[PDB]
């Protein structure tokens, strides 16, 4: 019968590896890279578009960066299409969380079922995992600041800086090097921002290819706000930190 | 309003001795004041050497016995021809009989 | 729904999908596990590449699944959820009958027949994980310490380890530890616990979770300084 | 070849494989025979052990008071085919107050085994059955293939080598066929047949299974020292 | 290539080889007739007696449907049960929605969507078997015969099995000697000649034939086997015919 | 079954609940606990219909608990206060609801305050200095109302309580037997065994 | 590939002989019944002399006239056993008596082919089945993962199974008493089995009328195996 | 390569069963044309009888969808007798639902997204047949929409079908290059019917006794079927041409 | 029966490919051109109408749909796969929106529901991906004009102006030569009908070129009097005369 067409999306390689797993990892080492940066307070997520035309409308394009909720942010590397169904499962969530106890979902609650989620269609189902790796930015009042990773395993991880998408190895290493833990928003910004711009296998870093966001606290005393930037902010603090 | 339960009449007894007992039972079936049958048979060799009667409303009746003498047949079938015991015979019935706990036989059964 | 047999035997009689599931623990970070006198030690490798690791948020290696039950692994990350969130929901359910909290071996036989199932049940693959559970029976001071597999066959253990290079702690373990003489204290089950790791580790920094749980629901996990003077202890004390 | 991969394909010449894969089960099976007079319809078989400390495989099954069967190939498959039966001769019974015609059995039998002939995930049956019984209409004996093919006989045999005692029962014909009222004689007439399945091995006390079912005989199981008589 | 693995997959040529296949199965059949007669039709077919241990006349192949319809078959006798049985479920439901019997042509429908069903995925194999049936309506008589495929038409005679080619020969030249028409008497011990001719192609073993009909005269409109002395005079009439 | 009072005092809420069971014409028990310790620092007292009662307080115990071990983590009392409620205006419209009305008295170590919610059967929910169930407010209620102080202390608020329980003990037709009285405090939760 | 539920050409199930091979693999499980009670017994075969062998467990109650040990993948072995005692337990709730031994294996046979594309392949273990009823007294079976089973007066399952039903089917007779079956499994055991036989590497069990199921303690098995070697010597 | 028999693209975008699934519609040999008059619309379709045992009466490519619809096919019987089936029940379905009668188009729509359905999923194959509908639609007039195993379908001013479908296309083509017209300009079904009968002749080079033909008729309310009488009186009106 | 491909036909190669993906964009990039232009007064949509019969009535298939009373349709590749996501489309404007705020979906909206149909086919059980690209015009009160595209995988784009098949390559050339911000529609009509020229060989007019635009709305179309606040569509179809009234001045 169907048996004969059916690829096995979900089993074991002889080295213990889970095979579309694996290959959905090598789609994703091709995207735009993303990069989150914490600090003492605020966080900073910073993506690259995938080379874009001039034709394309900038301001109301959102490719890399999206909202959960007032409190919680991600950056997508992957399929788009995919990161989508993920985001709205994960701001539906949010709300049912809210609903039910009267408080904002903890960031990693969110991140948990998230990443469920995806090791789910790993497991059972005989279908293909999500093309998507995920940073999650966002504060509780437990931990404050924080940023996660997921990808298609359906594994997460925290981190104090990370990167996704094409040249993480090298992000990484540049990320390294210059993070510092008392490092503030604006110092983390600069850093974010320089370390697109040496693993670009672009010609060079402009406006039109970034995707840019912080969360701060930034505004009337122990409270949160996320500021997606907009094409002409972003063109300013590529000036202001002497890139352009 | 349709009401699923009537009642039949009748009477039966069963007295045990030493090495013997007997169940015995009047062959009339009524309706109200109406006689159905002069000899209508009300107790029954079920196999095993066990008899059976269940008595009051006759269609449960007639169903229990049908289903009890069903389950002598399958006691055989599935445990190599072993003879059921009265008193296993009386631990089947309790699981038939409770089995309809919300909608009851309308019978007192005594076998 | 997705029925297909994946776990199948093949000519010689083996399941692959079984095996390469151990493949799998083999790839994973070491864990180690030592039964003292009165208390048992769980440690845990963390890879040494994850530097700017943010070690507040990061999920922990050793699960708390009960107040006097713990269970670590080697394997998937990802799986190992799936299987710690039923072991929490199976031991409030327990507590909910029987009006007791589980035993440990009530709860490694549960954990280990989930896996099990999911070794011949259509549709899904055995979990690429193997598990430690420890802990205590409730108004029991004699330790316990389990090990499942994704096979789902589990055993009693003075000491075990699991994942990559368990093969020389292990052989560490069959020479250091006497079972006429078990670790007296606390102290002595968690050097010896840190010494096994010290075999396959490289530092012992923040390579090293160490988790002790004692009678009567007194778990704590150790940190990064308190783990550091043991291993200070230790290397001063092989030179001869 | 590349056509047995399951029940669901023909293969070039119109062949279904894993259908007749099932029916080598049965070649491989021990024999066991049947035949019928007028009067009495009669079941031989010779039971396997495993070794010499095993019992020997039961054969014979009985469905109801005027019918049953003898196996040969999976067991198991027996099992589950001959508990349908028993349902069957059961519902008749009871609905109907009817003793199910042994040519119904079989229809119903046919029906069964095909619809596995021709689904996928399914596998077909694989065990041959020999069904007697005595109704309404007098005696009768079956033939069951798990291909779903069900065929009317006065006497036939099936498992490994049963061809000696096919080939005998058609000599023998004219002869048994009139064993009227003389069950034991009708019997002897079956063991002599299975004698001609025989190699190396003989008949002995709990090797031999007969089974009979006649005008006033319920269907009853010989094994043990009660066969004695008859070695 | 690897086309004609799995059902309901087109060949490059826009064919299906599974039916094809199954077709193999009918040709390797017994052969089966129907002959149409002026109030009714006519059915007959051969059955190899196996053995002497075949107890005659008590392997019925032809099947009634309702009380009007008979279908005989060749090939994988199963599916052809299968199929009688799907048969008497369609025509309960028709009887029991519209009161009147099911009629010839809208039974053949019926009959011609469930075998074409089995045509369109990859999780069922085609009928194994060409059936043969008819009866009589409120229209007269009709006699039809369903491929695999599930094809089907209207029939002045038809054939099928492993003796099809002479019994069509001889077909086509009842056809033509009896042109105004025939009946269902003639139909019967004509029957009976065609599947005698037809059995040369089966020569090794010997056979027993097996008769049924349809007639509004003859029979009232109702399927009956043919039996005793009608069935005895149709054998010695295709015995003397033959020689 | 019958009587359960909570106050909230300075740095502390105080739950009272009657200790009799009684079933027709018979007093069954008369040292029944009417509480379920949720969290260290979250108390809930339960009165209502019998069987379900119990049935429904044991239910939410096991999901606190379960959150508590799945997060390493005490839930605030206004969080279990909403998962309680939710429950039970789930449960109103359900085939057979549970006939249970609450009191929660919780300490959150986060914010340094003592907390009292009232949630009745239908998933009514209101945070009160003081509350009551049944027909015991319609005497308690005026006694707190007048006697009642926000900076009141531990020692205060049992004495305001045994104001309530001797009104009670007064006016009441039934035989209660008592109270068991239990505060939940910054230390978690006691019982005061002489009351 | 192919489907699990496919005959061979030899008109055998390919899933079916396989688990048979996985069963060859495991370690070795004797029974042996006698008119004075049945005994089973079993090889733990650790794997690392840290695993705590008393928590190896291959010899199981099923109810107190029914015991049962396994050999194969055992794993496998947990949800046959559970079965059991449910159609144990439920046959005496709906009769009032104990079930007959063969009566609960073959309802554990009933499970073995309930496999397809009902679980995704056989069982990879054999049980042996030991029990006493009062029609037919003292009983030893065979249930493997094709359905069939099998009665034995002695029977030896796993990978010493081919030299070891050799050994019984020249010492079993139907007079030996429950101390010279013990005694026999013992010797059996010690006979195929890789390590030396103490009472921590085997353990002893037995079904009696009297006295239903008992699993023996390692004193009372250490004292019979001192016993062996004490007989052996004597000529 | 087993892109080439489920319903999956192949590297170049294709879908190959689909593909196979035409050339499944000319297995039977039969060319079929349609034309629109005035007041009525046209299908023709060749009938082919080889076997003198068939019955002829039931050798039959056209079928009375509803009481204004008919529909020729052209492909196998049985694919041919499935999408019939379908499409009557979809007709009574669509007057019980919203009230009136099911337009031509609008059930070729619904038929065109069935099969579309089937080049989508992979456990239904295409239906290996081309389907004609026809009728006197209450608000377009005269129509014929055609549709095919892809789930493609429009509407036509004259169409036809077959293995000689070519030929007959361009002599239409050259018709209405010369008429300047979407139709033919008759009153009478029965002149429209001798020109539809007449362009096959011209167009394929041969003659058609009366059993060589099948004809239906969409009129105002009604389609229906010609009896071979019927067109015997058509065939002597063209002869006297 | 019962459909028993309850798997994925769509998954990842080695290299990370989704490969039924990449062969539906090969089979948009083999069909008919389309584009769309957007101006600060309204977008413009368009396309060829490659007639397959002469025989065929070309306006009885339309490759430019109405989605809602602003919102409008057109696509590159396969037709059929067109055509039941107009269906799918303009039924989840209802189902998903209009029937719970009682007003049409805002153009992104409406083309992210299309965007979730398209991905599902592409992960779900036993399909394939759809073989198109769709170009989705549209105007909504608080978003203004907007013109997006979407895609086999289900990704969508906001374009200022863009080209979809056949070709693409030149015509997305063609357009940037062209394109400012201060374009009215009137113009961008005009670049439209010259950037399509470009990949038509045959006839260029009325007849061969279907084109519509989101503009004005339409108070004529509205099909009632009365409530003065509903004021008409701003989905337009230009017809033949108007196209051909625009290529005398070309
Ligand atoms: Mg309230
Ligand atoms: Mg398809």
């Amino acid at each position: 019968g169907s048996r004969r067409y059916d690829s096995r999306t979900t089993i074991f390689s002889p080295e213990g590896r889970l095979y579309q797993v694996e290959y959905a990892l090598e789609s994703i080492s091709h995207a735009g890279t993303a990069i989150g940066i914490m600090a003492s307070d605020g966080i900073v997520l910073a993506a690259e578009r995938k080379v874009t035309s001039t034709l394309l409308e900038q301001d109301t394009s959102t490719e890399k960066l999206y909202k959960l909720n007032d409190k919680i942010a991600v950056a997508v590397a992957g399929l788009t299409a995919d990161a989508e169904i993920l985001i709205n499962t994960a701001r539906i969530h949010a709300q049912n969380y809210l609903k039910t106890y009267n408080e904002d979902i903890p960031v990693e609650i969110l991140v948990r079922r998230l990443s469920d989620i995806k090791q789910g269609y790993t497991q059972h189902g005989g279908l293909r995992p999500f093309g998507v790796s995920f940073i999650y930015a966002g504060y509780d009042d437990r931990y404050g600041y924080q940023l996660y990773t997921s990808n298609p395993s359906g594994n997460y991880t925290g981190w104090k800086a990370i990167s996704v998408g094409a040249n993480t190895s090298a992000a990484q290493t540049l990320l390294q090097m210059d993070y510092k833990d008392d490092m503030k928003v604006d110092d983390a910004i600069e850093l974010a921002l320089k370390t697109l711009s040496k693993t670009t296998d672009s010609s060079a870093l402009t406006y039109d290819r970034l995707e840019f966001a912080t969360i701060r606290k930034g505004a009337n005393d122990g409270e949160v706000y996320q500021k997606i930037f907009k094409p002409q902010e972003i063109k300013d603090i590529l000036v202001k930190t002497g890139i352009t | 309003q349709f009401n699923p339960y009537g009642d039949n009449g009748g009477t039966i007894l069963g007295i045990a001795g030493e090495d013997f007992a007997v169940l015995a039972g009047d062959t009339r079936n009524i309706t109200d004041y109406s006689i159905n049958s002069r000899y209508e048979p009300k107790v029954f060799d079920c196999g095993d050497n066990i008899v059976m009667s269940a008595n009051g409303f006759a269609a449960d009746g007639d169903a229990l016995v049908k289903r009890f003498k069903n389950s002598v047949k399958w006691y055989h079938f599935d445990h190599n021809d072993k003879k059921l015991s009265i008193n296993s015979a009386a631990r089947n019935i309790q699981h038939l009989l409770y089995g309809k706990r919300f909608f009851p036989y309308y019978v007192h059964t005594i076998i | 729904g997705y029925d297909r047999a994946l776990s199948i035997f093949s000519p010689d009689g083996h399941i692959f999908q079984v095996e390469y599931a151990l493949e799998a623990v083999k790839r994973g970070t070491c864990a180690v596990g030592v039964k003292g006198k009165n208390c048992v030690v769980l440690g845990c490798e963390r890879r040494s590449t994850l530097k700017l690791q943010d070690t507040r948020i990061t999920p922990s290696k050793v699960s708390k699944i009960d107040s006097h039950v713990v269970l670590s692994f080697s394997g998937l990350n990802a799986d190992s959820r799936i299987l710690i969130e039923k072991a929490r929901v199976e031991a409030q359910s327990h507590r909910l009958t029987l009006e007791d909290p589980v035993t440990v071996e009530y709860l490694t036989r549960y954990v280990a027949g989930v896996q099990q199932r999911y070794t011949q049940s259509g549709g899904v693959r055995p979990f690429g994980v193997s598990t430690l559970i420890a802990g205590f029976d409730p108004r029991d001071d004699e330790p316990k310490l389990y090990q499942t597999e994704p096979s789902g066959i589990y055993s009693s253990w003075s000491a075990q380890t699991i994942g990559r290079n368990s093969k020389t702690v292990r052989e560490f373990l069959e020479k250091n530890y006497d079972r006429k003489e078990p670790p007296a204290t606390v102290e002595e089950c968690v050097k010896l616990t840190v010494r096994s790791l010290l075999e396959v580790v490289q530092t012992g920094a923040k390579n090293i979770e160490i988790t002790v749980v004692k009678p009567d629901s007194d778990i704590v996990a150790l940190s990064s300084e308190e783990i550091n003077q043991y291993v200070t202890q230790i290397e001063q004390e092989k030179q001869e | 070849n590349n056509y047995d991969g399951d029940t669901v394909t023909f293969s070039p010449t119109g062949r279904l494989f894993q259908v007749e894969y099932a029916l080598e089960a049965i070649k491989q099976g021990s024999v066991t025979v049947g035949l019928r007079s007028n009067t009495h319809a009669v079941l031989v078989a010779l039971k396997r052990n495993a070794d010499e400390l095993s019992s020997y495989q039961k054969k014979i099954i009985k469905c109801d008071e005027h019918m049953g069967l003898s196996l040969a190939g999976l067991a198991p498959d027996a099992r589950v085919l001959s508990n349908y039966l028993r349902q069957q001769c059961n519902y008749s019974s009871l609905v109907f107050n009817r003793k199910l015609a042994v040519e119904r059995a079989g229809h119903l039998l046919c029906d069964k085994a095909q619809k596995n002939t021709q689904s996928y995930g399914g596998r077909p049956y694989g065990v041959g059955l020999l069904i007697i019984g005595y109704d309404k209409s007098g005696a009768h004996l079956l033939e069951f293939q798990p291909s779903g093919n069900v065929t009317e006989l006065y006497g036939t045999a099936i498992g490994a080598r049963s061809q000696g005692a096919k080939t005998y029962l058609e000599r023998t014909l004219d002869t048994f066929i009139k064993i009227d009222g003389n069950p034991d004689e009708l019997i002897k007439a079956g063991v002599e047949a299975i004698s001609q399945s025989l190699r190396d091995e003989s008949l002995t006390v709990d090797n031999l299974s007969i089974a009979i079912v006649g005008k006033d005989t319920p269907f009853t199981i010989y094994d043990g020292e009660a066969v004695a008589k008859y070695i | 290539t690897g086309y004609d693995l799995s059902n309901s997959v087109f060949s490059p040529d826009g064919r299906n080889f599974q039916v094809e296949y199954a077709v193999k199965a009918v040709e390797n059949g017994t052969t089966s007739i129907g002959i149409k007669c002026n109030d009714g039709v006519v059915f007959a077919v051969e059955k190899l007696i196996t053995s002497k241990l075949l107890v005659p006349q008590k392997n019925v192949k032809i099947q009634v449907v309702d009380r009007h319809i008979g279908c005989v078959y060749s090939g994988l006798i199963p599916d052809g049960r299968h199929l009688v049985n799907r048969g008497r479920e369609e025509a309960a439901s028709f009887k029991k929605l519209y009161k009147t019997p099911i009629p010839i042509p809208a039974f053949a429908d019926r009959l011609g969507q469930y075998v074409q069903a089995h045509t369109l995925y990859n999780s069922v194999r085609p009928f194994g078997v060409s059936t043969i049936f008819g009866g009589v309506d409120k229209n007269g008589a009709h006699l039809y015969m369903l491929e695999p495929s599930g094809s089907y038409w209207g029939y002045k005679g038809a054939a099928t099995g492993k003796g099809r080619q002479s019994a069509k020969a001889e077909l086509e030249k009842l056809v033509d000697h009896h042109p105004e028409g025939l009946s269902a008497r003639e139909a019967v011990k004509q029957a009976a000649k065609i599947i005698y001719l037809a059995h040369e192609d089966n020569k090794e073993k010997d056979f027993e034939l097996e008769i049924s009909w349809c007639s509004l005269s003859e029979t009232n409109g109702l399927h009956k086997f043919v039996k005793g002395d009608l069935l005895q005079e149709a054998i010695d009439f295709a015995q003397k015919e033959i020689n | 079954m019958d009587i359960i009072l909570g106050i909230r005092v300075q740095d502390s809420v105080i739950l009272a609940s009657s200790k009799a069971v009684t079933r027709g014409i018979s007093v069954l028990k008369d040292s029944d606990d009417k509480t379920r310790q949720l969290s260290p620092h979250t108390l809930m007292s339960f009165a209502g219909e019998a069987g379900d009662t119990v049935q429904f307080a044991e239910y939410i115990q096991a999901n606190i608990q379960l959150y508590s071990i799945r997060e390493d983590y005490e839930l605030s009392p206004q969080a279990v206060s909403s998962f309680v409620r939710q429950e039970l205006a789930k449960s109103i419209r359900s085939r057979r609801p549970y006939q249970v009305n609450v009191l929660i008295g919780g300490y959150d170590k986060k914010k340094n305050k003592p907390e009292l919610y009232q949630i009745d059967y239908l998933g009514t929910k209101v945070e009160l200095p003081y509350g009551a169930h049944g027909y015991s407010g319609f005497y308690t209620f005026s006694l707190l109302d007048h006697h009642y102080r926000p900076d009141m202390t531990t020692e205060e608020g049992l004495d305001l309580l045994k104001l309530c329980v001797q009104e009670l003990e007064k006016r009441m037709p039934m035989d209660f037997k008592g109270v068991i009285v239990k505060i939940v405090d910054k230390d978690g939760i006691r019982q005061v065994d002489d009351f | 590939d192919r489907g699990v539920s496919t005959f061979s050409p030899e008109g055998r199930l390919f899933q079916v002989e396989y688990s048979l091979e996985a069963i060859k693999l495991g370690s070795t499980a004797i029974g042996i019944a006698t008119k004075e009670g049945v005994v089973l017994g079993v090889e733990k075969r650790a794997t690392s002399p840290l695993l705590e062998s008393d928590s190896i467990e291959k010899i199981v109650e099923i109810d107190r006239h029914i015991g049962c040990a396994m050999s194969g993948l055992t794993a496998d072995a947990r949800s046959m056993i559970e079965h059991a005692r449910t159609a144990a337990v439920t046959h005496n709730l709906y009769y009032d008596e104990d079930i007959n031994v063969e009566s609960l294996t073959q309802s554990v046979c009933d499970l073995a082919l309930r496999f397809g594309e009902l679980m995704s392949r056989p069982f990879g273990v054999a049980l042996l089945i030991a029990g006493h009823d009062a029609d037919d007294g003292y009983q030893l079976f065979h249930a493997e993962p094709s359905g069939t089973f099998y009665r034995y007066n002695a029977k030896a399952i796993g990978s010493g199974s081919e030299g070891a039903q050799a050994e019984l089917l020249n010492e079993w007779h139907s007079s030996l008493t429950l101390k010279e079956a013990e005694l026999l499994v013992l010797k059996i055991l010690k006979q195929v089995m890789e390590e030396k036989l103490d009472e921590n590497n085997a353990q002893l069990s037995c079904i009696t009328k009297q006295d239903g199921f008992k699993i023996y303690d390692n004193e009372k098995t250490a004292e019979l195996i001192k016993e062996l070697k004490e007989k052996e010597a004597a000529e | 390569g087993y892109d080439r028999h489920i319903t999956i693209f192949s590297p170049e975008g294709r879908l190959y069963q689909v593909e196979y699934a035409f050339k499944a519609t000319n297995q039977t040999n039969i060319n079929s044309l349609a034309v629109r008059g005035k007041d009525c619309t046209v299908v023709i379709s060749q009938k082919k009888v080889p076997d003198k045992l068939l019955d002829p009466t039931t050798v039959s490519y056209i079928f009375c969808i509803s009481r204004t619809i008919g529909m020729v096919v052209n492909g196998p019987i049985p694919d041919a007798r499935n999408a019939a089936l379908r499409a009557k029940a979809e007709a009574a379905e669509f007057r019980y639902k919203y009230g009136y009668d099911m337009p031509c188009d609008v059930l070729a729509k619904r038929m065109a997204n069935l099969s579309q359905i089937y080049t989508q999923r992979a456990y239904m194959r295409p239906l290996g047949v081309i389907l004609t509908f026809v009728s006197v639609d209450e608000e377009l007039g005269p129509s014929i929409y055609k549709t095919d195993p892809a789930g493609y379908y429009v509407g036509y001013k004259a169409t036809a079908t077959g293995p000689k479908q070519q030929e007959i296309t361009t002599n239409l083509e050259n018709h209405f290059k010369k008429s300047k017209i979407d139709h033919i300009n008759e009153e009478s079904w029965e002149k429209v019917v001798e020109f539809a009968i007449t362009h096959m002749i011209d167009a394929l080079g041969t003659e058609f006794s009366k059993n060589d033909l099948e004809v239906g008729v969409a009129t105002k309310d009604k389609f229906f079927t010609l009896s071979a009488e019927n067109i015997e009186e058509r065939l002597v009106a063209i002869a006297e041409q | 029966m019962t459909d028993r491909y309850s798997f994925s036909l769509t998954t990842f190669s080695p290299s990370g490919k989704l490969g039924q993906i990449d062969y539906a964009l090969t089979a948009v990039k083999q069909g008919v051109t389309s584009l769309g232009i957007k101006a600060t007064n309204g977008v413009v949509i368009a396309t060829e109408k490659k007639s397959s019969s002469p025989l065929a009535m070309s306006e009885t298939l339309s490759k430019v749909s109405l989605l809602t009373p602003d919102i409008g349709a057109v696509y590159s590749g396969m037709g059929p796969d067109y055509r039941v996501l107009v269906d799918k489309s303009r039924k989840v404007a209802h189902t998903s929106y209009k029937r719970i705020y009682g007003e049409y979906p805002p153009t992104k909206l409406l083309v992210s529901e299309v965007a979730k149909i398209m991905q599902e086919a592409t992960q779900s059980g036993g399909v394939r991906p759809f073989g198109v690209s769709l170009l989705i015009a549209g105007h909504d009160e608080f978003n203004g004009f907007s013109l997006y595209q979407v895609d086999p995988s289900g990704s969508y784009f906001p374009w200022k102006a863009t080209a979809i098949g056949k070709g693409s390559v030149a015509a997305k050339t063609f357009l940037e030569k062209r394109w400012n911000d201060e374009l009215e529609l009137e113009d961008a009509i005009h670049i439209a009908l010259l950037t399509l020229k470009e990949s038509v060989e045959g006839e260029f007019n009325g007849d061969t070129i279907e084109l519509a635009i989101i503009g004005d709305e339409n108070p004529d179309l509205l099909g009632y009097t009365g409530i003065p606040t509903d004021k008409g569509p701003r989905f337009r179809k230009l017809t033949s005369q108007e196209i051909n009234d625009r290529l005398e001045a070309l």
